[PDB]
RNA sequence: AUGUUCAAUAUGUUU
RNA sequence: GUAAAGCGCACGCAGGCGGUUUGUUAAGUCAGAUGUGAAAUCCCCGGGCUCAACCUGGGAACUGCAUCUGAUACUGGCAAGCUUGAGUCUCGUAGAGGGGGGUAGAAUUCCAGGUGUAGCGGUGAAAUGCGUAGAGAUCUGGAGGAAUACCGGUGGCGAAGGCGGCCCCCUGGACGAAGACUGACGCUCAGGUGCGAAAGCGUGGGGAGCAAACAGGAUUAGAUACCCUGGUAGUCCACGCCGUAAACGAUGUCGACUUGGAGGUUGUGCCCUUGAGGCGUGGCUUCCGGAGCUAACGCGUUAAGUCGACCGCCUGGGGAGUAC
């Protein structure tokens, strides 16, 4: 009874991947602006919206390369029956480095990288390859 | 059941106003305004399965917003259940 | 804009989901193509077409309804280009180590019907023979002096003519088709959204095609 | 109309 | 789903999980440090036995634990909100949803009477059987019980089981339009609790028809079967017990997202209603099919597609779902 909107988001870009929308609308939130910045700065998805005050949309412009999607696996890690926390050493590698896992940090939502580079470790939100 | 004027009498004695109807006093004592009503009804008809079992649903929703009100306040809490003469 | 012809809408409720793009409104149960994504793409499938033909081509004309055949063959042979007429032999590109054979069966029957001894035979032997002469016409008849393989295919139904389209992608030739609103727009390499059913707008199709294929031989 | 049963077995190749 | 495997169905405590914003904490989480994590062993760089095994030097590791100082993104606790979840109220709609009571008609059977007469009944064919003591057939009157033709529909309602003559009484749920209202009160659920076809069991009624068992007649090699003639429990009612079904969409519940087509049913808004029409918007529902999935068959917005929460279950075939 949603009780994971993270993942919610996650499947709603999926599934519009899959689907060859433009677009794809969700009830905005924090975490998931977090998560959409990452997204957009490491190239996975086109530029997005946040916008609506009171019940807040969060539009993503979704990427095709030639024909085919750009996230080609996008996969919750740290579901909320099983969270998932790795040290600095720990963090995961998504297609041997070439793709990302978004993991929240005590400085904020970013990238396996960036978590790496900043020399801590966090809760892995996802893996977006 | 439980006609409109008996459930806004209860709305207007049990809530802030006659407009505020979803407050969880009122929900709770309609719920029990009902159950306290089909008492009667499921005194002789004992074998009306298909009805008890939406009285349990009442019953059932009257305690899972007595438990949301005691967790919430406290006082309110009790002043509703002496007010409306629950506790078993 | 709508430049000429009627081809501006089409088939009814049966629409396949993928033409989302290019329906535009249908208006009494009847699904209205968009123009404005109509010509351009014509246009484009016209300067492939030049650009092709310019190589010297090998552009076959794939139309079998009852419509679309005889502008088709006026269209081909007013060009120099190679046509299907009627029912698509399956595997005539694919399968065309065969099918060399039969044009060659029939390009025997033609000269032996022209020079030959269909008329110093057994008279039942003869009809027999120059009936299926008359077959292999009415078949491989623009498939006939057609060299080797193609290197176009312009098909005008992509539901109707699917096996061609299908055939042609597995080897790779190009697809320039007219897909109606209820056709497949996938094996379709440069996609034509218009109307099939109407004789004037096939035949606009095929004067435009044979127009900028003569252009293109050089 | 109705109308039962039947014990266990071979096989074989290149520039 | 069909290979073993979704509880028959729901309710619900512990339990697990939890919408959105701000603040606060810092428990989880992460970072560093301190102590420790015996030695050997394992590994790495060497070094000594002629080599190697072996020995050994120095590291590394001992992925752990508690304490200290930090981060506050996420999870958690507290405080305050918010409305998109979830509920409440107003009006209305459809419905074999349920419980109680009362009637209606058709028909079967029996009884009493009239006409009338030698057949009836049954089958593959017969016979048992009923009939001159007068049947069968036909008409009149009465009794009694059970089920409700037509409507009737891949129609409706219900959590499932299941529920169809009409009327009344008590009652549950669902959906729709417009608004207000409370403000996460939610989802799931081991144990537990309740409902749970038919058969069956107990007590008391009832008993038309049908009919296990039973009897007879056939069929047969035999026929403790199919078939025929009868026929008792039972089927019915009240209240208890059972608690199981191929209790089956063989498909757990809840939520989110992802092309379409033809319907059915029940709402609703508007437009020319310039009719019963057209155009939308909801709930439930039947068939076909796209992507995708699948061993395939097939499912396919009511998924068996893409995901999340919780639960139940499976681990070769028998033995055996038996034994204790
Ligand atoms: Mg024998
Ligand atoms: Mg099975
Ligand atoms: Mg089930
Ligand atoms: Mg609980
Ligand atoms: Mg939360
Ligand atoms: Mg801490
Ligand atoms: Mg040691
Ligand atoms: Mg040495
Ligand atoms: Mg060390
Ligand atoms: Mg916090
Ligand atoms: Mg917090
Ligand atoms: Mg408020
Ligand atoms: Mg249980
Ligand atoms: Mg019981
Ligand atoms: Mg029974
Ligand atoms: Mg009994
Ligand atoms: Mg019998
Ligand atoms: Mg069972
Ligand atoms: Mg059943
Ligand atoms: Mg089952
Ligand atoms: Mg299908
Ligand atoms: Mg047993």
């Amino acid at each position: 009874s949603m009780q994971d909107p993270i993942a919610d988001m996650l499947t709603r870009i999926r599934n519009g991947q899959a689907a060859n929308k433009a677009a794809v609308t969700m009830p905005s939130s924090k975490l998931k602006v977090a998560i959409a910045n990452v997204l957009k700065e490491e190239g996975f998805i086109e530029d997005f919206k946040v916008e609506g005050d009171t019940k807040p949309e969060l539009e993503l412009t979704l990427k095709y390369f030639q024909g085919k999607a750009v996230v080609e696996s996008i996969q919750r890690v740290s579901r909320p029956g099983l969270r998932i926390y790795k040290r600095k050493d720990e963090l995961p590698k998504v297609m041997a480095g070439l793709g990302i896992a978004v993991v929240s940090t005590s400085k904020g939502v970013m990238t396996d990288r960036a978590a790496r580079q900043a020399g801590l470790g966090g809760e892995i939100i996802c893996y977006v390859a | 059941s439980l006609s409109t004027e008996a459930t806004a009498k209860i709305v207007s004695e049990f809530g802030r106003d006659a407009n505020d109807t979803g407050s969880t006093e009122v929900q709770v004592a309609l719920l029990t305004a009902q159950i306290n009503h089909l008492q009667g009804h499921f005194a002789e008809h004992k074998k009306d399965h298909h009805s008890r079992r939406g009285l349990l649903r009442m019953v059932s929703q009257r305690r899972k917003l007595l438990d949301y009100l005691k967790r919430k306040d406290v006082a309110r809490y009790t002043q509703l259940i002496e007010r409306l003469g629950l506790r078993r | 804009m709508l430049k000429a012809g009627v081809h501006f809408g089409h088939q009814t409720r049966y629409w396949n989901p993928k033409m989302k793009p290019f329906i535009f409104g249908a208006r009494n149960k009847v699904h209205i193509i968009n123009l404005e994504k109509t010509v351009p793409m014509f246009n484009e499938a016209l300067a492939e077409l030049n650009k092709i033909a310019s190589r010297k081509g090998k552009i076959l004309f794939v139309g079998t309804k009852r419509a679309a055949s005889e502008a088709v063959k006026d269209a081909a042979l007013s060009c120099d280009q190679f046509f299907v007429n009627h029912r698509w032999l399956g595997g005539m590109l694919t399968n065309w180590k065969t099918v060399r054979q039969s044009i060659k069966r029939l390009k025997d029957l033609e000269t032996q019907s022209q020079d030959g001894t269909f008329d110093k035979l057994t008279k039942k032997e003869a009809l027999m023979r120059t009936r299926e002469l008359e077959k292999l016409e009415n078949s491989l008849g623009g498939i006939k002096d057609m060299g080797g393989l193609p290197d176009a295919l312009f098909v005008i139904d992509a539901d109707h003519e699917h096996i061609a389209i299908k055939e042609a992608n597995n080897l790779g030739i190009p697809v320039f088709a007219i897909v109606d609103t209820n056709s497949d727009p996938d094996g379709v390499d440069f996609v034509i959204p218009g109307n099939d059913d109407a004789i004037r707008a096939v035949t606009l199709y095929l004067g435009a095609v044979a127009a900028t294929v003569r252009e293109g031989r050089s």
